[PDB]
């Protein structure tokens, strides 16, 4: 793609996130989702092959069946209260059908059927935009709508997202997959502690992109897209196995790492709401995303898989990769947990 | 929960009041831990670029410490205020409404009765 | 039955939904489009908005004429499903049909329905306005102010067509 | 400036019209007297009824009846 | 509420259902998108023109722009599935099953 | 370290460890009641100012 | 001379270290005046001097 | 079908035992019906009757764990005369469990099904008996 | 760095200096066609530079000190052990194969860096386009199993479409006596033991497979043993050609840029060399690749960056 292009298209996926997250008006948010959308597909059809093609056309119609119903959400809205504010919704079938769009947005459960499709068909770095930064604008109005929103139908999106992510990404060798059924699990984290404290949600989802950025950055770092072939990491650059160690061992939830700091104050939160039941089958059901975490930390930082023999020029090679914040992400996806009370600049 | 506070005035980092509040120290061991933060940050990064960990990139290393203390101490500064508005609608809610609040009146274990269970 | 004009055309706007929403082709999708989109400029004009029902008549002839060429050019088979060749198509074809005339059925006979909202089942007429508007038709009014109050909207949704440009011309290129 | 201004109205005639036109309709309105008399016309345009204020006591500028002398006028359409 | 918005609420759960259930041809549910904004712009129009909130008389419009700028997307996306295969048949895009 | 100080120091550390459990269990009552009633400087999710209203004489009379 | 070709690395970015010691002792110098100001201000809103 | 779980639990235990076991039956029925419409949705059946078999054995499956559930509850709060006690709803799932095993032709299912619905139908009667919320509302 | 998108933003663009003297030229040929002083001619007619033919250490010519490490750093195969030991059991035959394919590729890479950095073409030896025929005359020999033509396939499958094909291809008739003649008068004892029938596979999958697969994308100029012997008609027919295959001529300055952003960068390029295929020639064991990985490290000017080394005398350090 020409740079300029790049740039620009890469500043209107940004300047769509943006005026989601600005504006007051219902039409400026869908605005902001179309123009996200619109901007984010030649960033998955960067490469021209097949896979980008069809993770493109899946996520157009995915994208677009959302935002019908958000549009049609906006209109019943426009209906039963005559205004556009983006507050609160004044009608339960409103309510439920942008809560459906907003869901099918950050592709989380039973909507997540294309997250680990078009994850896998693009590159790394677009997989990382489409991880991190398309789970801004949704976010963004399901904590402007969240006094409309149903209980039971965000707890049972949150929880169907916690348990398929978590039984998604233990069948799973590529990598790109094990990231989106981590995403999948991690968005219910996130929308299951959204109506008893969303500073837990924005807590959780900026830890959530520190972790998935390091990870997508390490893999981007290391050239490498499967399991198989992050294996090899030990024989080009040891240190880098060190870091894929340290960031799933944070992403298992595991203390004294920042990954555990979300996990345990959603449950900090909802303790306090006397829901003891849900949180614990969170907690044991987040065992999963720790056992394929370990998977990957077994076949590249505890164990050696045997290389080959090209490695050896690789050894006569240094990375001219811009690991853009890598050390900085490394560093706060996992020695963030002493800073805990930091959270509540997130109010 | 405090989001109906931050909206009479929008999009403040720190506010007015947050100034009659004593700043975080230099030697705050939190913001020590934050320029710690930095350092392992720089020998990070002088390691996956395969420099010598400890020797290369002193400069570096320095405004990588230099950076976390700077952007930490505002971000400490952020959290207690935050944590002292918290505070303040807290006590203020209190005092506003008594009726919600009573005056307990705490009796000593001389009339508290306590069901004695034996371990035998 | 006159006093029911809005809600006749709203039936064959619904007719022309289960025409191309039953998927037989999309040249008899483009067929039933063009004629729900037609009259749905009928309902829509007899609200006031004559300026608001040409403009979604006229950009739906120019967007089914595009679909098509593209339906003429990459989705074409050897013998196309007019509305009866599949079993599937022309089952649910009926049964949309079906269930819109019996949700007629039901709304003119009790004068009040309930599919999720309370529907009225009296004519459409009883709703509008008793008083006038003057020396502007007011949606005419509404969509000039566009230019003077809709600035932001304006250069949101110029640079979304400008980028919708380029993003397509970055699609279609194939390497 | 001016070899090239030759060489593209030798090749591309119609794109130097384009440009000259465009350029004209950027610039030439706020070169113009006459801009301020289009705003004047189109707020002197009354669609709406003048709704009548309620006589306090101090409005000496607000008349009393329409042929009064007091009030906006517009004598300056009529001259132009 | 009124009689029309019944049958236009019904013309966008037809077009949703037909969106919905695909028919192995990925043009015929392009046209249920752009039906299902048909059915948004008359709706939206409706309480619109109803209640003479004139200034929303605007977004319709805007709203029927940002259909074809997606619609056009879609058939941006459309020759690029019909060039990779001779169809456009949405069972050719199965590869990421894996 | 003597007793003394042991003991002193302990008293200490429970005096401020009781009154943080007090102000934490106040906090939860607070947090409780400010849901409840919605009368409190939290939990107040927008609603619509009043200073986007336009009160100008309109068109038409009845309004 | 040892590398048979001249790394990328060899001389240091003088401009670049420039840059990163000129940035450091202005975030230092803002940091600490800041802090000042910030002590002297909670000083006078609370007349703690 | 919020309603088929109150018209169940609006009876008393040990009380009336077949409109127990019919409103565990309709509770396992729709169960059933949103399993058998997952299946035909995601996994394509090769025909329409095999389809309808399909939808058919899993809505009997789980109607026949909720009759056979219903049934070995209410009847053991009958014959024990506690009917605010966990262990009825222990055995009714561990009854439920064998009616899985028999449905699935295995005992190795049946004993697994056995020991986790049995200790799952106990939670239930316990989150009822001390009100435990799952579902919870937001208070603070 | 020297190179990125914001060089190229800011005005350079790789087809300001793409002159008719920018050609990437190869010359090919059998084993000892006497191409090897006849490409070096070519380089000093038309001003181009010459690479060598890659060896086993042409990546240790690339980087530290030029030196040729030893063999079980670099390599870990020998060419006169392929040529004592051909069907040998710890597949020496396709570990060569297969070195010398990412060796091919690196020059290849530093080939097309020169040529879209400086503007001056480059005459290499045997490029990646014609390394396939040693391969598929080793496979014919019975020397490797299919299953290394396969690993082969694979990795030239996703390596050598990223690339564009030389402008020239040079290729030299020698016969198979005459490569005998050579090679008993080159005086090599290890090289004398090349069997005639491998030489006749070299030139059949030349002449049958290489050839014909690439006189579409580039232009073959394919000459006897006695007129290659004059450069001058050699680079007289070179410059009197009218370059109109191959997809040389429909490249802007977008997809150079995109060659080159892939180009400069070598573990970009080496990517796919070491794909997880476990196949028992190329696949070095869990404790073979940590000793020999540990024992590269204390190599001097391996240790770190290659300007970070104290041992080999590095200045400056603490302030890079
Ligand atoms: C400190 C911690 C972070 C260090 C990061 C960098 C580590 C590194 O590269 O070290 C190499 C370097 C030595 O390297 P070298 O000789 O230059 O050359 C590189 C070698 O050749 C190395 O050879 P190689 O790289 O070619 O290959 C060998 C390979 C060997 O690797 C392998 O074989 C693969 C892995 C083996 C199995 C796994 C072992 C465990 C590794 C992970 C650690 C897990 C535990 C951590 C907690 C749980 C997290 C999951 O890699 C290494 O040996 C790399 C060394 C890494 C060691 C440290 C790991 C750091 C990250 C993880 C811990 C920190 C984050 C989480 C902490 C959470 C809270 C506790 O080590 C040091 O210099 C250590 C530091 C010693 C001095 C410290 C001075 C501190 C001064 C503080 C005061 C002044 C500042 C004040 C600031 C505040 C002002 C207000
Ligand atoms: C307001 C909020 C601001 C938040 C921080 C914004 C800056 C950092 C993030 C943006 C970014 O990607 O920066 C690229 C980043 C370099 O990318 P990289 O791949 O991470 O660097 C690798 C090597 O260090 C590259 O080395 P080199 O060969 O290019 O040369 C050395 C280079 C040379 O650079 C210069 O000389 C820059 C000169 C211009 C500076 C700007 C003035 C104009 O200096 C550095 O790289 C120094 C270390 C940079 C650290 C980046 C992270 C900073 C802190 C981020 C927040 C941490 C929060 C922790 C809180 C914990 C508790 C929650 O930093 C810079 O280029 C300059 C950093 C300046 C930091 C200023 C912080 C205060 C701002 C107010
Ligand atoms: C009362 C109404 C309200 C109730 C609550 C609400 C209703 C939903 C309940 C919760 C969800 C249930 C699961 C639904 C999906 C089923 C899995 C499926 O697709 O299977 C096909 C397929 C299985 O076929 P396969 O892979 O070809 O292999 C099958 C073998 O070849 C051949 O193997 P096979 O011959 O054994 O057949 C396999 C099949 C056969 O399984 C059966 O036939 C068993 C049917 C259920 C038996 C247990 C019923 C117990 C009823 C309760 C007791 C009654 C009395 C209660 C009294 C009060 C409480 C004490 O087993 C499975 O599929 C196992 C996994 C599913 C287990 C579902 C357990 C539900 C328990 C409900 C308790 C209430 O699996 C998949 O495709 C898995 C991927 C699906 C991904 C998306 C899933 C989304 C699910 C969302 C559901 C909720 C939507 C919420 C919407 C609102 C928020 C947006
Ligand atoms: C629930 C009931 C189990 C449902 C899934 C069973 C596994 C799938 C299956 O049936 O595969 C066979 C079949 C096809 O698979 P396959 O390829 O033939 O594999 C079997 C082989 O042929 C191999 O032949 P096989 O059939 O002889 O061997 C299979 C083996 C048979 O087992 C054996 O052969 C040996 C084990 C004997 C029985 C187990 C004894 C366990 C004792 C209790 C555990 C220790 C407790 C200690 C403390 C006690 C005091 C508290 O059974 C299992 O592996 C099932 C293990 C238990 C499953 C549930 C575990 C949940 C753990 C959650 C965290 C805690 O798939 C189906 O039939 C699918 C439909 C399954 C039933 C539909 C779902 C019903 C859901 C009802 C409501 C559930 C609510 C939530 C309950 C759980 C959370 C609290
Ligand atoms: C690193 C943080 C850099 C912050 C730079 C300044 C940004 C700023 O002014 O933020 C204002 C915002 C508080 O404003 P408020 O309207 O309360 O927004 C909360 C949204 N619900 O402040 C914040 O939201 C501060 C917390 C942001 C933390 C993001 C990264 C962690
Ligand atoms: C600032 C005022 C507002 C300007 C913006 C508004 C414009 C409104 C009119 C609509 C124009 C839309 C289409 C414009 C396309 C321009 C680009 C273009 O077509 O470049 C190619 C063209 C030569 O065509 P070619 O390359 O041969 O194309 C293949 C077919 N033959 O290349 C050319 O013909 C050369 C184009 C550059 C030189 C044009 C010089 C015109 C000067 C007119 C007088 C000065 C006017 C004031 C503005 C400053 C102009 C520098
Ligand atoms: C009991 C019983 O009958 O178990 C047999 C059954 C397998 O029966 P099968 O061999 O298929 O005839 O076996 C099974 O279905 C599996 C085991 C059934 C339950 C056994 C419970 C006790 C196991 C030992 C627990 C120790 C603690
Ligand atoms: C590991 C898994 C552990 C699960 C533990 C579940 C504990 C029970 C929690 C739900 C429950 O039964 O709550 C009791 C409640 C009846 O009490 P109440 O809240 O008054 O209901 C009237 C409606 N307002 O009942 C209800 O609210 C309705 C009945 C809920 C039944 C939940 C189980 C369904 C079947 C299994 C799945
Ligand atoms: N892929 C390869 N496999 C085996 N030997 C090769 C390969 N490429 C080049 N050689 C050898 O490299 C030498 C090249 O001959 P020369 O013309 O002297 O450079 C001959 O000994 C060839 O057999």
């Amino acid at each position: 793609m020409n740079p300029i292009i790049l740039i620009i298209i890469l500043m209107t996926v940004m300047l769509g996130t943006i005026i989601v997250m600005i504006s007051t008006h219902w039409l400026l948010i869908w605005i902001g989702f179309e123009m996200n959308m619109l901007a984010i597909i030649p960033i998955m059809m960067k490469k021209h092959n097949p896979r980008a093609t069809e993770a493109s056309t899946k996520y157009f119609l995915t994208q677009s069946t959302a935002s019908m119903l958000l549009m049609m959400a906006i209109i019943i809205n426009l209906m039963f209260s005559g205004q556009w504010t983006v507050m609160k919704l004044f009608n339960p079938m409103a309510s439920m059908l942008m809560t459906m769009a907003l869901a099918m947005k950050l592709g989380m459960a039973p909507f997540h059927f294309w997250v680990p499709e078009v994850t896998q068909g693009i590159p790394l770095s677009s997989g990382l935009i489409l991880l991190t930064w398309q789970k801004l604008a949704p976010m963004s109005v399901l904590y402007q709508i969240l006094p409309s929103i149903n209980l039971d139908l965000i707890l049972t999106l949150s929880i169907l997202s916690i348990t398929i992510g978590g039984w998604g990404g233990l069948n799973q060798t590529q990598l790109r997959k094990i990231m989106a059924y981590s995403s999948i699990a991690h968005m219910g984290w996130m929308t299951a502690v959204l109506l008893y404290n969303p500073t837990m949600t924005l807590l959780n989802l900026i830890i959530y992109i520190i972790m998935t950025s390091t990870m997508f950055t390490l893999f981007m770092a290391n050239s490498t897209t499967t399991t198989l072939s992050l294996s090899h990491t030990w024989n080009k650059a040891p240190i880098m196995t060190i870091l894929v160690l340290i960031t799933l061992l944070s992403m298992g939830g595991l203390p004294p790492l920042s990954g555990f700091m979300p996990k345990w104050m959603i449950i900090q939160e909802m303790t306090k709401n006397d829901s003891i039941i849900l949180p614990t089958l969170m907690a044991i059901t987040a065992l999963l995303n720790l056992y394929f975490y370990m998977r990957l930390t077994y076949s590249t930082a505890l164990t050696m898989f045997p290389s080959t023999n090209n490695m050896k020029m690789k050894w006569q090679f240094p990375t001219t990769k811009r690991m853009t914040l890598l050390p900085t992400m490394t560093v706060l996806s996992t020695m963030l947990l002493p800073l805990t009370p930091i959270l509540s600049i997130l109010e | 929960m405090m989001t109906g506070r931050q909206a009479r005035a929008p999009l403040q980092f720190l506010p007015d009041e947050a100034r009659s509040l004593p700043p975080p120290k230099l030697t705050d061991p939190r913001l020590a831990y934050i320029g710690f933060l930095g350092y392992c940050s720089g020998l990070i990064d002088n390691a996956i670029r395969r420099r010598p960990v400890l020797s290369a990139g002193l400069h570096r290393q320095f405004l990588y410490i230099t950076s976390f203390v700077f952007v930490g101490y505002y971000l400490l500064k952020r959290q207690d205020y935050m944590y002292a508005v918290r505070d303040h609608d807290m006590f203020s809610y209190i005092k506003s409404h008594p009726e919600d609040f009573p005056e307990k009146d705490k009796k000593t274990y001389r009339e508290v009765f306590e069901e004695f269970h034996p371990v035998r | 039955m006159m006093t029911y004009i809005v809600f006749i055309l709203s039936i064959i706007f619904v007719m022309g939904f289960v025409g191309f929403s039953s998927k037989p082709s999309p040249i008899y999708g483009g067929l039933g489009l063009i004629v729900s989109g037609g009259v749905g400029c009928g309902i829509v004009l007899n609200f006031g908005g004559s300026f608001l029902g040409l403009m979604v008549f006229l950009i739906y002839l120019g967007g089914m004429m595009v679909v098509f060429g593209y339906t003429t050019a990459m989705a074409t088979e050897q013998y196309p499903e007019v509305w009866v060749s599949n079993k599937v198509v022309l089952g649910t074809f009926i049964t949309g049909l079906l269930m819109e005339f019996l949700m007629v059925y039901y709304v003119l006979k009790d004068k009040e329905v309930e599919i999720v909202f309370k529907f009225n089942g009296m004519g459409d007429w009883v709703i509008y306005d008793t008083g006038d508007s003057g020396f502007f038709s007011e949606e005419a009014m509404g969509i000039a102010a566009l230019y003077s109050y809709g600035t932001w909207l304006v250069i949101v949704t110029g640079w979304s067509l400008l980028i919708g440009v380029v993003v397509i011309m970055e699609i279609t290129r194939g390497n | 400036v001016a070899a090239f201004l030759k060489n593209v109205w030798a090749k591309e005639p119609v794109l130097v019209a384009s440009f000259a036109i465009a350029g004209l309709a950027v610039i030439l309105p706020t070169l113009s007297p006459y801009t301020k008399y289009s705003l004047m016309i189109n707020r002197a345009t009354p669609y709406n009824y003048p709704v009548p204020l309620r006589d306090d006591g101090n409005m000496p500028d607000v008349p009393s009846h329409p042929q009064d002398p007091q009030g906006p006028s517009l004598e300056w359409l009529k001259r132009l | 509420m009124s009689l029309v918005y019944m049958n236009i609420m019904m013309a966008f759960t037809v077009s949703l259902t037909g969106l919905l259930m695909y028919r192995s041809h990925l043009m015929s549910s392009l046209l249920c998108l752009e039906g299902m904004m048909l059915s948004l712009f008359i709706l939206a129009t409706l309480m619109i023109l109803n209640s003479h909130f004139t200034l929303a008389s605007m977004m319709p419009i805007i709203l029927l722009v940002f259909a074809a700028c997606e619609a056009a997307l879609g058939l941006s996306l459309l020759v690029m599935v019909s060039n990779t295969y001779g169809t456009d048949y949405v069972q050719n895009l199965n590869l990421l099953q894996c | 370290d003597a007793p003394e100080k042991n003991y002193e120091r302990t008293m200490a550390i429970l005096q401020i460890e009781s009154e943080k459990a007090e102000l934490r269990l106040k906090e939860l009552e607070v947090r409780r009641l400010m849901r409840a009633k919605g009368d409190g400087p939290w939990f107040q999710y927008p609603t619509i100012d009043k200073a986007l209203i336009d009160h100008s004489p309109k068109a038409t009379p009845d309004n | 001379k040892f590398y048979i070709q001249e790394p990328p690395h060899g001389s240091p970015n003088w401009l670049k270290v420039g840059l990163t010691l000129g940035t450091s002792a202005f975030l230092w110098i803002y940091l600490i005046k800041q802090h000042n100001e910030d002590v002297l201000e909670y000083k006078r809103r609370n007349g703690l001097e | 079908a919020k309603t088929l779980l109150h018209q169940y639990w609006d009876i008393p235990e040990g009380t009336e035992c077949h409109r127990k076991t019919y409103a565990a039956t309709s509770i396992g029925g729709a169960s059933g019906l949103v399993v058998s419409a997952y299946s035909v949705a995601l996994k394509t059946p090769t025909s329409f009757l095999e389809g309808v078999a399909r939808t058919g054995r899993y809505t009997f499956t789980a109607a026949a764990i909720g009759a056979i559930f219903g049934l070995t509850s209410c009847i053991s709060a009958q014959v024990r005369e506690k009917p605010d006690d966990p262990l009825n709803y222990l055995i009714g799932g561990c009854a439920g469990g064998l009616t899985l095993g028999a449905r699935t032709r295995s005992y190795g299912i049946g004993a697994a099904a056995c020991a986790y619905m049995g200790l799952t139908a106990a939670l239930v009667k316990m989150g009822q008996l001390e009100g435990w919320k799952v579902f919870a509302e937001p208070k603070v | 760095l020297q190179y990125g998108p914001l060089a190229y933003i800011l005005g350079e663009k790789t087809t300001k200096k793409m002159t008719e003297n920018s050609k990437l030229i190869t010359v090919d040929g059998n084993i000892c066609s006497g191409k090897s002083k006849l490409a070096k001619e070519v380089a000093e007619k038309l001003g181009l530079k010459h690479f060598p033919e890659a060896g086993i250490h042409y990546a240790d010519s690339t980087t530290g000190d030029g030196k040729p490490l030893p063999v079980r750093f670099s390599g870990n195969c020998s060419l006169e052990k392929f040529y004592d030991d051909p069907k040998s059991n710890d597949g020496n035959s396709y570990r060569l194969q297969a070195w010398l394919y990412a060796s091919r590729l690196l020059q290849y890479a530093d080939a097309l860096e020169h040529l879209l950095s400086t503007g001056q073409g480059v005459v290499l030896e045997r490029s990646i386009y014609s390394d396939f025929v040693f391969l598929e005359a080793m496979y014919r020999q019975g020397f490797i199993r299919k299953q290394c033509v396969d690993h082969y396939n694979q990795v030239k499958k996703v390596t050598v479409c990223e690339y564009l094909p030389p402008h020239v291809v040079i290729y030299v008739d020698v016969p198979v006596s005459e490569v005998q003649s050579r090679i008993q008068k080159k005086g090599n004892p290890h090289e004398m033991k090349i069997t005639s029938a491998y030489l006749q596979d070299i030139e059949n999958v030349y002449k049958g497979t290489f050839l014909p697969e690439m006189s579409e994308k580039c232009e073959v100029l394919q000459y006897s043993a006695w007129e290659a012997e004059d450069a001058e008609k050699v680079v007289e027919d070179i410059q009197y050609l009218k370059y109109d295959k191959g997809p040389w001529l429909d490249q802007d300055d977008r997809k150079l840029h995109n060659l080159r952003m892939l180009v400069q960068d070598k573990l970009e390029v080496l990517n796919y060399t070491s794909i997880p295929v476990f196949l028992p020639e190329v696949t070095i064991g869990a404790h073979q690749s940590d000793r020999v990985f540990q024992e590269f490290t204390e190599l001097p000017g391996r240790k770190y960056r290659a300007g970070y080394n104290e041992d080999v005398g590095d200045k400056w350090i603490w302030l890079k």
